[PDB]
């Protein structure tokens, strides 16, 4: 009844990982000297990597080890931690609160000043945009462009200085850039203000994404870069070619589903092997941006169709089709944040329709928008409490093919319903 | 298998909305849409694309592979070579057992593929760099010592074999008789197991120089990476055991 | 079959060598298992130097049901927040009992 494992002991210098074959139906206190003899005042125990060490009286079969696992050699966990005793109470205040990192230091001040600068940039943008669009005065665009130039010059100057203030500063620097680049040729808030703000957002995103020194601020840059490029091209289509009454969001949801489903070749297009641990994360970072834009434009068109009244019922088919397409594409992606954005597409859709109704002066489907959000939160709760409907292992073998067939027949073949929305073949 | 349904649906919604099909005003659109539905359905235009690719092409260190040679082989060592898809914390991407019938010596080869992005953390714990090749050496020698323990003689090789000259590739739809069949002066079969060896899924490739129930590789890359030293996945969908 | 004594996690004994030349001291553990047909399988060790990364992979679990609970709790907080917000933006503008 011998079982073969591979043990990992790394305490002295580096580590040793060796395969071996331990005779099972023996208590672990007998075969721990064998492992310590091969691979090596505290006793040790075999611990499966991802868990807690084992009771030494329990054997390897009745503890859940399959043939070929990887087990580390850890300590028999702990005991009593010898607790401290003080009887004066002011001494109890000064002793028992030390282990906190309560130290103020000259490293909380840097986080405070960087957060103060980010708050100043954001609230200066908010104040001067509310100064520009509520009254009429070009002091607003002047001050927004001034703080935007100030934060861009402060962003590009600390690229090789602190490298975390720079990246977060460049993320918060594309709110004042987008607010400055939506005020030229004022009009009545217009069509091409969106175009110029999109060009500025995509320009800053593409100059700071490839110019980024490291991670932690890559995925939001490629997300807003694909968002800026997509709404830039659709604003170009809506500014020059056709008047484009209800079909801005039509091209937007088409571009969102195109960016979502053809994301493997796209994500590969944005891409000694020492810095291979970097690149794959960066590669996965780009995926966690791009699907986000594949949600965001997928939101940013679906909020355009059914914002007002008098739309088509086929628009109410195509927004549910966009929701099912961007939610049923979750199982084909492996990582966590990709699945999170794909499952949260419909959540952002419900909140976006609710806020578009509450600006849209309806308040009759806004309660129903909250009802749809309650339905989604309810199915989230049911799939979260008992893991049955969220686990596809307890399903059927042709049911998977039928569900995937329905998905690829709804997200791809919504283009006749798109031709019914635009009237593309009433021409 | 996605966009062709979209173009066919756009064409048939370009077709039916010409219900006055008279005097060639939208009857022209009717004719070109019924002609464009029947021509895009993708096996005649991927015939075009495959022609472009195969006449175009006529002029890494991310995946690595270690192959071993076993002379007196059989499927009787089949579990101990299918279980190594994921154990000892290394997650081998595919294991391939290829057999040569050039004469009477059905020469058998076992190739193990280890990626560098499916076990990035496991290889990054070895050193500060990524020693992928040495780790593939260690996994190959572990399979060598295990198979020499269990009975059948194996030897680590590095000039391993040639199933193409490094000549007719076919693939069967899985399962035991159709490989018992597999002519001319070269005969080759190849199984490839992958995907979570508790519930493993296997792909099949073969070569002679259609037989019963096989299908040719019409458009050659399947012979190009059929050498077990190569780093590929033996294109074709895997079957449920 | 060919059974022989083996130390724990070790190769079985060469059958024609005694228990004194093999190095078994009084107070060992032996198990009766079969002789492997071939080499002694020298159990090649591969060195590691940064093994704490491996634990950094395993405690960093996948999607599973654990992220479903975090998503569900976040959806509940967001629903309660916007259910306050829509309702108060209604009642500030114009509001009946609904």
């Amino acid at each position: 009844p011998i079982v073969r494992v591979a043990v990992l002991a790394a305490g002295d210098d580096g580590g040793r990982l060796t395969e071996m074959a331990l005779p099972s139906e023996l208590p672990l206190r007998e075969i721990l000297p064998a492992v310590q003899r091969i691979v090596q005042p505290v006793r040790l125990s075999l611990a499966p990597i991802g868990g807690a060490p084992f009771s030494l009286d329990a054997t390897l079969d009745t503890v859940g080890v399959v043939d070929g696992d990887l087990l580390a050699l850890q300590a028999v966990p702990s005991g009593p931690p010898a607790p401290r005793i003080v009887e004066d109470i002011a001494d109890a205040a000064v002793i028992f609160s030390e282990a906190r990192r309560r130290q103020w230091g000259p490293t909380h001040i840097a986080r405070g000043a960087a957060l103060a600068l980010i708050g100043l940039i954001l609230v200066g943008t908010g104040l001067s945009v509310a100064h520009r669009v509520i009254t009429g005065d070009l002091l607003g665009q002047f001050i927004v462009s001034g703080i935007a130039l100030a934060t861009v010059i402060a962003a590009l100057a600390v690229r090789n200085r602190s490298a975390v203030l720079a990246t977060s500063l460049a993320v918060t620097a594309l709110v004042p850039v987008a607010a400055a680049f939506a005020l030229g040729v004022p009009g009545d808030f217009g069509a091409p203000n969106v175009l110029l703000a999109a060009a500025g957002v995509a320009a800053w995103s593409l100059i700071s994404m490839a110019g980024s020194p490291d991670d932690r601020g890559i995925a939001v840059f490629t997300a807003t870069a694909v968002t800026g490029v997509g709404v830039l091209l659709v604003a170009g289509a809506a500014s020059l070619w056709v008047i484009s009454s209800d079909v801005i969001g039509c091209a937007l949801v088409l571009l969102g589903l195109i960016v979502t489903v053809q994301a493997a070749q796209l994500s590969a297009m944005w891409a000694v092997l020492a810095d291979l641990p970097r690149r794959v994360r960066v590669s996965q970072a780009h995926q966690t941006g791009v699907i986000a834009a594949g949600v965001l434009l997928g939101v940013a068109g679906s909020v355009a169709l059914v914002s007002s009244a008098n739309a088509s019922p086929w628009a109410w088919y195509i927004v549910v089709a966009a929701a099912a397409g961007a939610a049923l594409r979750a199982r084909v992606w492996d990582s966590a944040a990709c699945k999170a954005w794909l499952l949260g597409h419909s959540y952002l859709l419900a909140v976006a329709l609710l806020v578009a109704f509450v600006i849209g002066d309806r308040y009759q489907a806004a309660l129903w928008a909250l009802a749809a959000l309650a339905v989604l939160v309810l199915v989230w709760i049911v799939a979260a409490l008992n893991p049955k409907i969220a686990s596809p292992d307890t399903y059927s073998l042709p049911m998977r093919r039928m569900v995937g067939f329905l998905a690829t027949g709804l997200d791809a073949s919504l283009i006749p319903v798109m031709a019914l929305l635009v009237g593309l073949f009433s021409l | 298998m996605t966009a062709r349904i979209a173009l066919a649906s756009l064409f048939v919604v370009a077709a039916v909305l010409a219900q006055p099909w008279q005097t060639t005003t939208q009857r022209w659109v009717l004719g070109v849409s019924i002609a464009a539905v029947i021509v895009l359905l993708m096996f005649l235009t991927t015939r075009i694309g495959r022609a472009l690719a195969m006449v175009r092409r006529n002029r890494d260190a991310h995946r690595a592979t270690v192959v071993l040679r076993v002379d007196p082989a059989a499927p009787a060592q089949l579990p101990v070579v299918v279980g190594y898809l994921d154990r000892y914390g290394i997650t081998c991407d595919k294991v391939r057992i290829t057999h040569r019938d050039a004469g009477g010596t059905r020469r058998s080869w076992i190739s193990l593929t280890v990626d560098a992005v499916d076990n990035l953390a496991a290889l990054q714990a070895r050193s500060a760099r990524i020693p992928l090749q040495d780790t593939t050496e260690v996994v190959g020698r572990r399979l060598a010592d295990h198979l020499r323990e269990q009975g059948w003689t194996v030897t680590v090789v590095e000039g391993v074999d040639t199933p193409l000259p490094v000549v007719a590739a076919y693939r069967v739809k899985v399962l035991d008789e159709v490989l018992a069949e597999i002519p001319a002066e070269e005969t080759w079969t190849a199984l490839e197991f992958t995907g979570s060896p508790a519930e493993p899924l296997l792909t099949v490739c073969a070569a002679v120089r259609p037989l019963a129930g096989l299908t040719p590789a019409r458009g050659r890359p399947a012979l190009a990476a059929l050498n077990p030293l190569s780093t590929e996945r033996l294109d074709g969908t895997a079957v449920p055991l």
